[PDB]
DNA sequence: CCCTGGAGAATCCCGGTGCCGAGGCCGCTCAATTGGTCGTAGACAGCTCTAGCACCGCTTAAACGCACGTACGCGC
DNA sequence: CGCGTACGTGCGTTTAAGCGGTGCTAGAGCTGTCTACGACCAATTGAGCGGCCTCGGCACCGGGATTCTCCAGGG
């Protein structure tokens, strides 16, 4: 699995900006948003990896991701 | 009984294993506390203590001081990137902040 | 008088084991005592938090190992894990 | 003859009103899902993810990016601008403490 | 005790911004900084009041101030 | 005879350097002490504070305001400015969620 | 097996205040997570509060102190009054 | 209008005082240490079966790209 | 206020997202099993800390100075 950071397409980033009230979207914001999303994912998923490894499980559950987000003060409702 | 050898010396550690185990039991965390859990806790705390003090000692020599005072501890924490992220939400009294100036601020 | 639990002398021996030529003030000593206690509460809170989710009643070395991976980031984590693993192996032996 | 030719910003406001009242997920499921796998491949080679596990990661990432875009947009008007800039995000993460 | 919000003097607010590396300070910053400090103090002291009330104590101790700062992600070392 | 007449900005940067490497408390003791008692008297009357209790409050409030000023200053250069504004603080609190 | 849930109790609360509307399971899971997340926050604060004064028990004052510490503003005094009314009705 | 020499003032290196907080020592006492003993949580072994992984049609809304110009970032 | 470019708008075209389907097995609950493990109980004991003695590192006080900075003169 390579070049999967491009899966977050340009209209998908544009739609995220529109939900946030952004009126104009720069052409250099897509690489920065992908980098921010990659850094944010590299923390939560790695936290869920340690949660999954400690639980004697080899598949990541949404329940483990819930505590992974909660321990960083980003608790998610609805699982 | 036998000689009362401390668990810190048995594990090659300086932090008290028994105090950590006692605080774990009375700290209202779990019904039982394992044997190796205080040993693991003592090693992590000692390594974190030794890492900052070495950096504080390095910061102490930068300003030519032989005594660790709270500015040195604050300088050691913020200069290290991992100590910065570990203690991002931590306020250190009598330490100030890093003496950094914006590039456009200089004449 | 009343004996108050503190890590005042324990940090001092750690300082001399890595820097036998420098000292430490009491204000810096109290900061180190607060730093040790806060990290102690965070890891033990996390280790208790981990055991509750797995429906486990005891806190083992793996509880602490996962707790320090979740809190300490990156290169600081694996040296603490390596120091932690070395301590348990020395304690068992 | 000429088309309607909406002015720059008019369709942007319509997209703003539409996505602020609809709860459908903007990021597609599969391209985001494969991004989880390649990120988790660096930590564990033999790892699996549930359908709800990828679901929980997507909503948290979408809400975090929306909240980041809200702070990024507010810095633009603060900086006499209407276009978001990469330096605005870098300001947003640093003020929030996320580097 | 009245008009104690002016105890944080303008050079004191000036000195605080100098520690933060602020080049120039506007005249309206001091009024805003006093209001921000008043709001921040109104949350920490009120939390410390509940901590002191829970202990059946009439004087607020330094340990209760630490717990008031710790619960909001602003833990303080040295007290 | 000509006065020195330092231009604005240089002494401010000098004050920045002299106060970033120092650790003395910038806010005076009793003005911060009296502000705490007035605020606390609105929540509960006949309330006392220890000397070290205000010491914890004073250092935490200064560091929070210094960190807020750092984000406030960082907003100024981001907005192509060197002078901080009251709206700069409002943006800083909003991004932090306060 | 049996899984603990707060779904049915919220439904009786929902019909008590607004009997003309229902709830979805997707919104039920959000409310179930909401009640659970507040539960650990109040109990964690109450456990921390008992540890501060070397208290081996958690009373109604432990929960009341945690509510005013967590719930801000005029929301807290409602929960304090609601808790006080339930305590008086309990005895 | 820009480059360079000289001097005013805040800052930095250095000698002498000392003092008060830091380092070292004495008990000793209370919490850390030793041994035994069980209830019991936990690691281990076998079953399974329900949900995830891999590939396949398809079709269709989502997405890359190019042409154009006017709101806007940026320079002064 | 002026420049310009680069990002808003719009469809052509493509291309993969998603719905539905099928098959397999990776493995998480589930149930026994048996087994070391830690709370608790006698019994004990040894350095942590309150306190006291000592002592020296840097705050203080000046003294001096390089040393970086601004104002004035020249090309």
């Amino acid at each position: 699995l390579r070049d999967n950071i491009q899966g977050i397409t340009k209209p998908a980033i544009r739609r995220l900006a529109r939900r946030g009230g952004v009126k104009r979207i720069s052409g250099l914001i897509y690489e920065e948003t992908r980098g921010v999303l990659k850094v944010f994912l590299e923390n939560v998923i790695r936290d869920a990896v340690t949660y999954t490894e400690h639980a004697k499980r080899k598949t990541v559950t949404a329940m483990d991701v819930v505590y992974a987000l909660k321990r960083q003060g980003r608790t998610l409702y609805g699982f | 009984r036998a000689k009362a050898k401390t668990r810190s010396s048995r594990a090659g550690l300086q932090f008290p294993v028994g105090r950590v185990h006692r605080l774990l039991r009375k700290g209202n965390y779990a019904e039982r506390v394992g044997a190796g859990a205080p040993v693991y806790l003592a090693a992590v705390l000692e390594y974190l203590t030794a890492e900052i003090l070495e950096l504080a000692g390095n910061a102490a020599r930068d300003n030519k001081k032989t005594r660790i005072i709270p500015r040195h501890l604050q300088l050691a924490v913020r200069n290290d990137e991992e100590l910065n992220k570990l203690l991002g939400r931590v306020t250190i009294a009598q330490g100030g902040v890093l003496p950094n100036i914006q590039s456009v601020l200089l004449p | 008088k009343t004996r108050k639990e503190s890590y005042a002398i324990y940090v001092y021996k750690v300082l001399k084991q890595v820097h036998p030529d420098t000292g430490i003030s009491s204000k810096a000593m109290s900061i180190m005592n607060s730093f040790v206690n806060d990290v102690f509460e965070r890891i033990a809170g996390e280790a208790s938090r981990l055991a509750h989710y797995n429906k486990r009643s005891t806190i083992t070395s793996r509880e602490i190992q996962t707790a320090v991976r979740l809190l300490l980031p990156g290169e600081l984590a694996k040296h603490a894990v390596s120091e932690g693993t070395k301590a348990v192996t020395k304690y068992t032996s | 003859k000429k088309p309607h030719r909406y002015r720059p910003g008019t369709v942007a406001l319509r997209e703003i009103r539409r996505y602020q009242k609809s709860t459908e997920l903007l990021i597609r499921k599969l391209p985001f899902q494969r991004l989880v796998r390649e990120i988790a491949q660096d930590f564990k080679t033999d790892l699996r993810f549930q359908s709800s596990a990828v679901m929980a990661l997507q909503e948290a990432s979408e809400a975090y990016l929306v909240a980041l875009f809200e702070d990024t947009n507010l810095a633009a008007i603060h900086a006499k601008r209407v276009t978001i800039m990469p330096k605005d995000i870098q300001l947003a993460r640093r003020i929030r403490g996320e580097r």
